[PDB]
């Protein structure tokens, strides 16, 4: 309850979402790769963190 | 590029039933039409269910 109520909620999956977004931030992202990355991030978020398809999505994102 | 998408849209408009396009070429994941049993975390239904939901009608022009 301390972890969630404090305001850190939704911080889950940030290591695979926020860190990569920052990694792309310094890069001048073209539109094509930008939209591809957005789609891949959405697929990663939808998929469970502990499945093989999620691992493949994470590998492609990296 | 013979306006197949555009002509399909025009016939959908003329026939008065709601329009919706669907790309299947190159697809391999049959789950995109079947989704998953919903036991998986974040599982989503087949794309046809989404099409019906978005179209809001039971007789669209797929
Ligand atoms: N007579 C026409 N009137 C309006 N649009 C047309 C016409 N002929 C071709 N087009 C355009 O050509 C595009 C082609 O899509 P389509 O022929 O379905 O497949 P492709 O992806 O091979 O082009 C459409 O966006 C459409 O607007």
């Amino acid at each position: 309850i301390i972890k969630k109520e404090l305001g850190l909620e939704k911080d889950d999956k940030d290591a695979i979402e926020e860190k990569f977004r920052e990694r792309l931030k310094e890069l001048v992202v073209p539109k094509h790769v930008m939209d591809v990355v957005d789609e891949e991030l959405s697929k990663l978020g939808l998929l469970d963190n502990h499945s093989s398809e999620f691992n493949v999505t994470r590998n492609y994102l990296d | 590029g013979v306006g197949k998408t555009s002509i399909a849209r025009s016939i959908a408009r003329a026939l008065n039933r709601e329009y919706f396009r669907f790309s299947v070429g190159g697809m391999t994941d049959v789950a995109e039409i079947k989704g998953h049993r919903r036991t998986y975390v974040g599982a989503m239904p087949g794309k046809i269910i989404q099409c019906l939901k978005k179209t809001k009608t039971e007789n669209p022009l797929i």
